[PDB]
């Protein structure tokens, strides 16, 4: 069913290399390849408010 | 009240004494006014103070960060996530209200304890040489000068200093 006028479909994939691993795309179609990735350091566990409160 | 003293023997309580919570009021010759007895009412502050950061400080919260996120097809932990918060909300407030309740109380029992012994404690020194007219209040049959007075809210009262004084006048007074 179209949505946003279109009849396909995109699916989205993550994951976390970690430091000094390789990660490896191979493809002969039907990828959307990264183009800018993001080096991170997670910190204990925060979370997600959804509000109009103004920061 | 538990002890029947604050709204009981001792029927109401003094605007005119604002320097501590329970002590005494006098009037002889030299004149009437009001004095806090500061050592019973520092133990109490003392009591009630070590209670309220008890209550207070034995809740060592950690950091946490309650929400959980769930998607269209997690709903069963979503409400198993939210079984634990309305767990812990129930939980919360049940223990937080009778907690409350319940010290209040016995903080009012205090108080009123506290007064009951303070009236027993002259009411012990004074024995015969005083009549108790009720209300809380103590009739010398002698004379009380400033010094007097204050020796009874020292505690050091001289019962037989004033004893023969009051023999006479009480004897007297009874006919």
């Amino acid at each position: 069913p179209k949505v946003r006028d279109q009849e396909g479909r995109m699916n989205y994939y993550w994951t976390l290399v970690e430091p000094g691993d390789k990660i490896t795309f191979e493809a002969t179609g039907n990828l959307v390849v990264p183009r800018y990735a993001f080096a991170m350091e997670r910190n204990a566990g925060s979370g997600i408010i959804i509000s109009d409160t103004p920061v | 009240g538990l002890f029947g003293a604050i709204a009981g023997f001792i029927e109401g309580g003094w605007t005119g004494m604002v320097d501590g919570w329970y002590g005494y009021h006098h009037q002889n010759e030299q004149g009437s006014g009001y004095a806090a007895d500061l050592k019973s009412t520092q133990n109490a502050i003392d009591g009630i103070t070590n209670k309220v950061n008890s209550v207070i400080e034995k809740m060592n919260t950690q950091f946490t960060a309650v929400g959980k996120e769930f998607n269209h097809l997690e709903k069963r932990i979503e409400n198993l996530n939210k079984k634990v918060d309305d767990g812990f909300l129930d939980i919360w407030t049940y223990n937080a209200e009778l907690l409350v309740l319940l010290e209040n109380e016995r903080t009012l029992d205090y108080h009123d304890s506290n007064v009951k012994n303070l009236y027993e404690k002259v009411r012990s020194q004074l024995k015969n040489n005083a009549k108790e007219i009720g209300n809380g209040c103590f009739e010398f049959y002698h004379k009380c000068d400033n010094t007097c007075m204050e020796s009874v809210k020292n505690g050091t009262y001289d019962y037989p200093k004033y004893s023969e004084e009051a023999k006479l006048n009480r004897e007297e007074i009874d006919s």
